[PDB]
């Protein structure tokens, strides 16, 4: 998991 | 005799180290999943999902994995396929990182990198038209919705949890991203042993969506700092049945409690161990937990 | 209840996995180091020396901790320092990785780097300067020749290969740094437990000073890329007595051994993990060793 | 150990 949907 | 199979076979018995600067006289203990193969709490979901998969037979010989994630799922499955003899594909958003890049290369990963902008759903997307051109060859495990990622948890993290405690632990506190850890751990303690703890999710506090979900307000995503964690949705494989509690955790305050751990306790975990840590330290601090054994998970390693 | 009091007592209990793609029908077994604090065998070390320096008392509260090291056994100190509450200062060349840099800053580690041109003998000159200004205030401990070194491996690494393998270890092969890991293993399988098993000690080829040294030829050290092996003279923590056979390998094929075991395997090594493993390939491949079980030691993760 | 003597 980097971005389910949003990660910076 | 004890010599695993392949390195698959290998994941878990991670160590409960006491934590000297956070809690009150030392209540607070933390489980290092970075003590794992890849490095990750991920480990346990790579191998028991291309177990499961294999078992009931949706996995053979001649099929590939395809898949879209952009964290330690990616290296755990990349080992895992190496480990096993298995072709991966993985799907991202070409803005990843050289060194994740290379890594998965490393790893024998074929890589498919999507536009940045279209971030994680171009790579779902495309991972999914992947699939639908040839689906008798390619199998998906999608680590957010797969029964094998919260099963793995209840085989062997509670278990290991409840047994290097001798039936103590009264807290169990965990970052949420697919929700399997939480689940599984709780599962296992609350079902399995039977003891009533108290299960706590951490979230962002950029992103707090199971939180607004059960307030039954607005769910508002938003971008963070805090890897592993605030996947800007409930995934299905957080089971808020056994969720007791939910602590949000800004970015700021996760970098600067992993580069606390690192510091003062010698402990190199990653900002979503901080996060964590963060989360685990507030309920410490109330006198209702002073007397009570809680436990963190700590996801990673370093970054 | 196994909860450990802090990082420095979580080392060693690492696993054993058979190699799939190496050796004959799998009479090749890896012991993988880089499932440990600081993700090194090295943890081992830091710990012991400084456990034993507190023993003997020549490590107390008001005593700050100098040395020289640029590899692994810098990070090593670090974490232990960090997590037993010791100041530590660390001398190296200056031509390091900001990476290696960084994460030793991260660990609380003051920092003296040395002009690049004059290497480890710059490094290790400024480290004793720094003692002679203050001799009641720093310790130093001297991985190469304290005998807290080979000691912990004679306690824990021996004794575990013993225990995971029922007595059937037959031949154990280790890249010598500092010496501590083959000999203590040797010593501990030897005369502690009475098996007469054949220690193979490896070395780069392009600085084969162990070999010289027995062949009574010109001792001849070279620049090489296997990081944590090749030191260039006979450390005296090598204890040659116990050494039965020594294979030399080259930078090349230690790398490529690495990115094997990588993309075959699905097992993250170091370089020097890869020199290991083309030496243990190579005797288990000769009939002599066929339906010998032999263990070989992977020092440290990826890089 | 990087150099004991001698890494690249």
């Amino acid at each position: 998991i980097g971005d389910g949907y949003e990660f910076t | 005799m004890a010599i695993y199979a392949d390195n698959s076979y290998s994941i878990g018995n991670t160590p409960l180290v006491r934590l000297k600067h956070f809690g009150h006289n030392g209540n607070v203990v933390v489980k290092i999943e970075g003590r794992n193969p890849s490095y990750s709490v991920k480990c346990r979901i790579g191998a028991n999902m291309v177990w499961q998969a294999e078992k009931d037979g949706t996995l053979t010989k001649g099929k590939e994995i395809v898949d879209a994630t952009s964290g330690n799922t990616g290296i755990a499955l990349a080992y895992v396929a190496a480990a096993r003899g298995y072709k991966l594909t993985l799907t991202m958003p070409e803005t990843m990182s050289l060194e994740r890049k290379r890594l998965l290369c490393g790893l024998g990963v074929n890589l498919v990198l999507t536009e940045g902008a279209k971030g994680m759903k171009g790579a779902i997307a495309k991972a999914e038209e992947i699939v639908a051109s040839d689906p008798s060859r390619y199998v998906m495990l999608k680590q957010f919705e797969n029964p094998a990622n919260p099963q793995i948890h209840r085989e062997t993290t509670g278990p290991e949890i409840w047994k290097d405690t001798d039936g103590k632990v009264d807290v169990v506190v965990a970052g949420v991203g697919t929700g399997g850890s939480i689940t599984g751990i709780s599962r296992a303690i609350k079902l399995d042993f039977g003891k009533q703890i108290t299960s706590v999710a951490v979230e962002p506090v950029e992103s707090p969506v199971i939180s607004q979900t059960l307030a039954g307000e607005e769910v508002k995503p938003g971008p963070h700092k805090i890897q592993g964690i605030g996947a800007g949705f409930i995934p299905k494989n957080l089971d808020l049945s056994i969720i007791d509690r939910v602590e949000t955790v800004d970015s700021d305050t996760a970098l600067a409690t992993a580069r606390r751990l690192m510091a003062e306790e010698g402990i190199l975990a990653g900002i979503s161990s901080g996060a964590a840590v963060a989360a685990a330290d507030r309920l410490a601090k109330l006198p209702e937990f002073a007397d009570k054994l809680i436990v963190v998970i700590l996801p990673s390693a370093s970054e």
